[PDB]
């Protein structure tokens, strides 16, 4: 997160890191059992971490649990980044409590300028690398398909919306990916891609978790 | 376009379709 503060500690208990060895990607909780991150995060062997703010330091609110099934959208493209979307089933369910809690699937798609909270562990610079310990936070809205379009031509699906600033300065980056959008307590992005990070015209682009709700569903239905 | 997905890296061939492996050995766009 490029242009964002630092969040409370345990403030966004939704958020998750997915480990192998290091933290690499972000995720959200839908249920106890269950984590949705982006398609592209795929690995076969994955560590989830709960209740994290310090990412380098145990802080004592931490649940580290397995990936007992790792399962992506069957038509994602890591070409285009089509159906960016992925579904990890915990082995065993999280317990819940004020630090670890699920946040909503949304009832309806977000409109163009909804205020929304984008969170990681990411680089914070837009040009050359610093990653943090503690957990970054940013606000910022949903922008219109045009303005997105218009962004990335040929490059932007009905399954991608951008959320951010036209002007730069503020956006997700490197190692937010498969971290949470949440707009009115809904989630209703997940990190995927751009072109650098915070560049000006450049907002990033995050899988549209609203054309997703039934495929999830029915996902858990036969698991 | 490059996902923001953290991989450390040495060659360009670690990295995804549209990021390249920059001078701080992380992916990331050029
Ligand atoms: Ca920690």
């Amino acid at each position: 997160i490029v242009g964002g503060y630092t969040c409370a500690a345990n403030s966004i208990p939704y958020q998750v890191s997915l480990n192998s060895g290091s933290h690499f990607c972000g995720g959200s909780l839908i249920n106890s059992q269950w984590v949705v991150s982006a398609a592209h995060c795929y690995k076969s062997r994955i560590q989830v971490r709960l209740g994290e703010h310090n990412i380098d330091v145990l802080e004592g609110n931490e649940q580290f649990i397995n990936a007992a099934k790792i399962i992506t959208h069957p038509n994602f493209n890591g070409n285009t980044l089509d159906n960016d979307i992925m579904l990890i089933k915990l082995s065993s369910p999280a317990t819940l409590n004020s630090r670890v809690a699920t946040v909503s699937l949304p009832r309806s798609c977000a409109a163009a300028g909804t205020e929304c909270l984008i969170s990681g562990w990411g680089n914070t610079k837009s040009s050359g690398s610093s990653y943090p310990s503690l957990l970054q936070c940013l606000k910022a809205p949903v922008l219109s398909d045009s303005s997105c379009k218009s962004s990335y031509p040929g490059q932007i699906t009905g399954n991608m919306i951008c959320v951010g600033f036209l002007e730069g300065g503020k956006d997700s980056c490197q190692g937010d990916s498969g971290g949470p959008v949440v707009c009115n307590g809904q989630l209703q992005g997940i990190v995927s891609w751009g072109y650098g990070c915070a560049q000006k015209n450049k907002p990033g682009v995050y899988t549209k978790v609203c054309n997703y709700v039934n495929w999830i569903q029915q996902t858990i239905a036969a698991n | 376009g490059c996902p923001r997905i953290l991989i450390r890296c040495k060659q360009d061939s670690d990295c995804l379709a549209g990021c390249v492996c920059t001078n701080n050995k992380f992916c990331g766009s050029p």
